[PDB]
RNA sequence: AGGAGUGGAGCCUGCGGCUUAAUUUGACUCAACACGGGAAACCUCACCCGGCCCGGACACGGACAGGAUUGACAGAUUGAUAGCUCUUUCUCGAUUCCGUGGGUGGUGGUGCAUGGCCGUUCUUAGUUGGUGGAGCGAUUUGUCUGGUUAAUUCCGAUAACGAACGAGACUCUGGCAUGCUAACUAGUUACGCGACCCCGGUCGGCGUAACUUCUUAGAGGGACAAGUGGCGUUCAGCCACCCGAGAUUGAGCAAUAACAGGUCUGUGAUGCCCUUAGAUGUCCGGGGCUGCACGCGCGCUACACUGACUGGCUCAGCGUGUGCCUACCCUACGCCGGCAGGCGCGGGUAACCCGUUGAACCCCAUUCGUGAUGGGGAUCGGGGAUUGCAAUUAUUCCCCAUGAACGAGGAAUUCCCAGUAAGUGCGGGUCAUAAGCUUGCGUUGAUUAAGUCCCUGCCCUUUGUACACACCGCCCGU
RNA sequence: AAAAAAAAAAAA
């Protein structure tokens, strides 16, 4: 069955769990305060979040 | 909340970074007195600013 | 392409012609005589057959099999 | 596109209440959210409504992982036409 | 998100900038746009459907949310307004100079 | 002048080369080589071998409910209970099958088409108008002979005055106000009780009258070369000293102009080329990015007695902590086991619970005795636990055996002026299992110097030019 | 028996 071969990686853990919530790639996430999403991104909208540069 | 990213998408240049971080002040005020001035506070003085949240023990 | 593999086609079904005046027996009287033992349970319908094998019948959409 | 007929039915009559819907991109996902009540699925929902792009009847924009749809008055008169309904009930949009 | 959405729609309506304020029950934004007679559509009928998408993708109690128009004042003033109004001329397809200089202009004229 | 070193030995990682069906690719002096947040068991994946599904939206033309096709069963079949085929069609009823255009997708090629971002020139101190003056004009003065500072930072010589950018100026932290405004989610002091010793002593033992003295954090100020003496056009400014908390704490942004610098492998940022059903898309299984005569660069451990081992004493701060998709949170207490670990038992959505975070180093008392040794723990065998569907090409840890090279390393080369280097330990990212990497925190805490242009580079003035695509230039003759 | 051709083509 192709249904139900289609999902024979479950996504419990690894990489494979998370992504990107802008770009949608699974590379340079931040897991940290629950993010999770990639750091060119988070680059591109730190300023509408709230980060400033103070240090 | 510190957060340090690098500064080049790639990976070539020389190795710098930066440094996110922000201010977050809390306040508390006890206060003996009924629920209707709880609310008169909470319907008065509504910013978007700071947020407000009661709590009874 | 034709590659150096080659590929094996796709199950082509036969158009096979006249199979629903093949369901029931047509006599003098106005009777239905089926050939295909009928579907008890829910999952296929009433008016749901089975298949004609040489050994078993099989079901459609219900995937159960029942064996003598 | 083996697709069923109730389940695109009832996305037609939850469009027709309201012209405007969303839906996250993720092919494996096999329940939408919002429509809980009955077994459906996202990537046959998403390809019908890029079908009804392909027709002309919605207008799309895809901002980060989700798609949105908005409906038009052709779309409204396409909708009359394909369920059939006298021009007698109006989707809730044009109405104030 | 939200700026981002209003980014990516209004890139015609001369969309300025957005306020978010925090209530309970009348949890409301505004938004701050140059073309009033737009962002409304017809009677009304765009900022509505906005909100419904807002409301249903974000995901709120229903009536929670009471969207507002309203135009900024100075409206040369805002570098951001000024951007999709150089996309707009030149998506058009005119001369960089003339436009460029045009824009100057206007911003000086602005009181900048 | 020094200190720590590297390069030497073993070990981890990257690159080249070789090998491989594949060992995927970018990045080759600063300005690539523990880099892509790239610590790859499966997804990662872009690489190889293998098999299905369409995710061909669709416009037209052949077919239409009488059937256009998916979903499967004794069994050959890889690899699977993918019917992918083959025995058999009911089952889905117009959702469609086919030919052409068209469309979609691509970690496919092109960063030398690019946008954006970042690095480097350079964090050096360097640019530019207005007016006036000189020159027929291009142009020049303002921007300078000189003195000073980290600084085109000032003084001053003076057809130059008046201004801007950069630096400074600005912001954040620390240094302290026994002042001010306030703390039962932080405590202090008095009083009462309780426990022990001999009349007083200790209690982070218990409870309730004031308070900010610790901590916490708001408003303010202090420091400005303020004063004395000396040097100096007695100017700018520098040096020594006194009172005074501090008489140079550190970080952010960082001007004009420019690189054929890197990123189409961050993006649904993107032009062109190639491909698209028998796929350079997607899904699944296995292997490979690790592979080994060899050469290079980041780092870890030691080459011992200023040390190793065994017990006791005693001292912190940044932090982090139960999730939309999501399910992976931090733990005290009480038993079992040497141990890693196993089972119950509460707290915390957080100054309350971990936690007074009883950290390491160091100190005290033995053992060791110059011997590749009780240093060093590479290599190797067996057993036992946790994570996960799966640990072989040891994931990780624990226990016992195994004890190599190494006696302070040639040429050469890197980093560094005060809580600094260095020796330690603790957090965050990486994370289902998880640090030899990186970013921070904290303990202890130095030697040497207040300069130079010798080396290595950068910048400026003058000078010469037959150069202006500018020495990678122009140009002579056989 | 190997080459590279340097020119970007107003100032609305
Ligand atoms: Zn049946």
């Amino acid at each position: 069955g192709h249904q139900q071969l289609y999902w024979s990686h479950p996504r419990k853990f690894g990489q494979g769990s998370r992504s990107c919530r802008v770009c949608s790639n699974r590379h340079g996430l931040i897991r940290k305060y629950g993010l999770n999403m990639c750091r060119q991104c988070f680059r591109q909208y730190a300023k509408d979040i709230g980060f400033i540069k103070l240090d | 909340l510190r957060i340090t990213t690098r500064k080049t998408p790639c990976g070539e240049g020389s190795k710098t970074w930066d440094r996110f971080q922000m201010r977050i002040h809390k306040r508390l005020i006890d206060l003996h007195s009924p629920s209707e001035i709880v609310k008169q506070i909470t319907s008065i003085s509504i910013e978007p600013g700071v947020e407000v949240e009661v709590t009874i023990a | 392409k034709s590659y150096t593999t080659p590929k094996k086609n796709k199950h082509k079904r036969k158009k096979v012609k006249l199979a629903v005046l093949k369901y029931y027996k047509v006599d003098e009287n106005g009777k239905i005589s089926r050939l295909r033992r009928e579907c008890p349970s829910d999952e296929c319908g009433a008016g749901v057959f089975m298949a004609s094998h040489f050994d078993r019948h099989y079901c459609g959409k219900c995937c159960l099999t029942y064996c003598f | 596109m083996l697709m069923p007929k109730k389940n695109r039915i009832a996305i037609y009559e939850l469009l027709f209440k309201e012209g405007v819907m969303v839906a996250k991109k993720d092919v494996h996902m096999p329940k939408h959210p919002e429509l809980a009540d009955k077994n459906v699925p996202n990537l046959h929902v998403m390809k019908a409504m890029q079908s009804l792009k392909s027709r002309g009847y919605v207008k799309e924009q895809f901002a980060w992982r989700h798609f949105y749809w908005y409906l038009t008055n052709e779309g409204i008169q396409y909708l009359r036409d394909y369920l059939h309904l006298p021009p007698e009930i109006v989707p809730a949009t044009l109405r104030r | 998100e939200l700026n981002e959405f209003l980014t990516r729609e209004l890139a015609e309506d001369g969309y300025s900038g957005v306020e978010v304020r925090v209530t309970p029950t009348r949890t409301e934004i505004i938004i701050l746009a140059t073309r009033t007679q737009n962002v409304l559509g017809e009677k009304g009928r765009r900022i509505r459907e906005l909100t419904a998408v807002v409301q249903k993708r974000f995901g709120f109690p229903e009536g929670s949310v009471e969207l507002y128009a309203e135009k900024v004042a100075t409206r040369g003033l805002c570098a951001i307004a000024q951007a999709e109004s150089l996309r707009y001329k030149l998506l058009g397809g005119l001369a960089v100079r003339r436009a460029c200089y045009g824009v100057l202009r206007f911003i000086m004229e602005s009181g900048a």
